[PDB]
């Protein structure tokens, strides 16, 4: 019915991530909570069921991280931590409500837990403004050389809302993301109005927060 | 346990498209289904094969005979487009369906918006040149992004996006042309020309 | 000696370690609050599934059996010789 | 007769039984990990 997760994780293969999936909006002990991998790229593809009462799961053969789906009672959170980490086991980890027979039955899952598992570093964006060409500019920011996904990018801290049209990341000739958030400006507002974007990359602990200025 | 999916069906509004989990081996009734946009939480279509799941409109349906799976939908609509999952039951741990990818047509195609910028004078300023082209609300997500480095061709370090399905059900495309601010400076115009269903386009900022 | 005419309440004010990572070496105190770990999973602090908290305490009630009475048990311990002599059996110092 | 009931019953095994009607052909194992004696075993730890 509802199900919080762990967060965002860069993971050295052969590590553990260990997520974290945590029942709201139902009862953990009526209903296996299935495990789905899906990576980047990638379609969904099984890993293992967890009982609620029941320790004891079953593991897909498969792709194998060892993983130990272990039913914590006391707050309702069925934990899949993978070992045998690897950069396929980079991916958006789904723990998913089931009844508890052999009927396998899993509408709303986790909402997703976007891990990646990889050797690089956790890095954030370093912000740049873009710069513009009736009386409307053509001005935003282009995110820069960050890792993980995803990243949210605001404006002005809440203070800029419409207009922006946000284009999600390019894969860039370095394996890594720059994205470009763009809000239409009126060239009236220019220079009477400040746009800031403000680009959080969570995995990394990194703001920078910059001015877009004509 | 082994079945397989379509990798995607692409299908118009109003036809009603049939989409195939085909298991392989042993089969049992119970099967399920879904329905993905992507990077989201997979939505549970159908329930045991037999049953389409409460909350699931009535466009979406679901059946099975033998091997055959099938989850038939009924009339695209624009918005609906995603992918498609199903899932074999018992008979030991599971292969879920690779998915189905619905591409709608009748979608509207229009020329794609071009938002295209300079390298930031801190990218300029660091040695990060970055000439930055944008595309927007075109059908389908289709481009050949040619960076023109003054009216030349530019055959390595522009970078082109995959697109993407935007918040209006229409693509968008990110697309920047990344230089040495030495790169950058000496030739005058970067043009951004997309070409979209064999139509280019022309914007560009003056460097 | 049992407190059960006094501290009998139940009681738990009087707590016990329940489990510990290994045995004791003599006269080792352990004033760790750490949350316990029965699996290979970090619990994140929590009690649950192989996550508990090592530290129970008896409950003390007067009308528990012999066996769940509380005891104040006192030990007084010593070198015996050899040491400089602090406390002493009242026996002067002779000439 | 009267109060007097029959304790063990055979299901209708039927095919068009559902999934959860149907007979399944049920084992479970029964092993003791380690600690007891390794007659079915791996390598168990067999080096080289």
């Amino acid at each position: 019915v509802q199900l919080v997760q762990s967060g965002a994780e860069v993971k050295k293969p052969g590590a553990t991530v260990k997520i974290s999936c945590k029942v709201s909006g139902y009862s953990f002990s009526n209903y296996y909570i299935h495990w789905v991998k899906q990576a980047p790229g990638k379609s969904l593809e099984w890993i293992g069921y967890i009982d609620p009462f029941n320790g004891g799961t079953s593991d897909n053969l498969k792709f194998k991280g060892a993983a130990t789906l272990t039913a914590d009672t006391s707050t309702d959170t069925a934990y899949m931590e993978l070992s045998s980490l690897r950069s396929e086991d980079t991916a958006v980890y789904y723990c998913a409500r089931s009844e508890y027979d052999p009927y396998y039955v899993m509408d709303y899952w986790g909402q997703g837990t976007t891990v990646t598992v990889s050797s690089a570093s956790t890095k954030g964006p370093s912000v740049f403004p873009l710069a513009p060409s009736g009386g409307t500019a053509a001005l935003g920011c282009l995110v820069k050389d960050y890792f993980p996904e995803p990243v949210t990018v605001s404006w002005n801290s809440g203070a800029l809302t419409s207009g922006v049209h946000t284009f999600p990341a390019v894969l860039q000739s370095s394996g890594l993301y720059s994205l470009s958030s763009v809000v239409t400006v009126p060239s009236s507002s220019l220079g009477t109005q400040t746009y800031i974007c403000n680009v959080n990359h969570k995995p990394s602990n990194t703001k920078v927060d910059k001015k877009v200025e004509p | 346990i082994v079945l397989t999916q379509s990798p995607f069906q692409s299908v118009s509004p109003k036809e009603k498209v049939t989409i195939t989990c085909r298991a392989s081996q042993s089969i049992s009734s119970n099967l399920h289904w879904y329905q993905q946009k992507p990077d989201q939480s997979p939505k549970l279509l159908i329930k045991y094969a037999s049953q389409s799941i409460s909350g699931i409109p009535s466009r979406f349906s679901g059946s099975g005979s033998g091997t055959d799976f099938t989850l038939t939908i009924n009339s695209l609509e624009a918005e609906d487009f995603g992918i498609y999952f199903c899932q074999q039951t018992n008979f030991w741990p599971y292969i879920f369906g690779q998915g189905t990818k619905l591409e709608i047509l009748k979608r509207t195609v229009a020329a794609p918006s071009v938002f295209i910028f300079p390298p930031s004078d801190e990218q300029l300023k660091s040695g990060t040149a970055s000439v930055v082209c944008l595309l927007n609300n075109f059908y389908p997500r289709e481009a050949k992004v040619q960076w023109k480095v003054d009216n030349a061709l530019q055959s390595g370090n522009s970078e082109s996006v995959t697109e993407q399905d935007s918040k209006d059900s229409t693509y968008s495309l990110s697309s920047t042309l990344t230089l040495s601010k030495a790169d950058y400076e000496k030739h005058k115009v970067y043009a951004c020309e997309v070409t979209h269903q064999g139509l280019s386009s022309t914007k560009s900022f003056n460097r | 000696w049992n407190s059960n005419n006094l501290d009998s309440k139940g009681n738990y004010n009087y707590l016990y370690r329940l489990f510990r990572k290994s045995n004791l070496k003599p006269f080792e105190r352990d004033i760790s609050t750490e949350i316990y770990q029965a699996g290979s999973t970090p619990c994140n602090g929590v009690e649950g599934f192989n996550c508990y908290f090592p530290l129970q305490s008896y409950g003390f009630q007067p009308t528990n059996g012999v066996g769940y009475q509380p005891y104040r048990v006192v030990v007084l311990s010593f070198e015996l010789l050899h040491a400089p002599a602090t406390v002493c059996g009242p026996k002067k110092s002779t000439n």
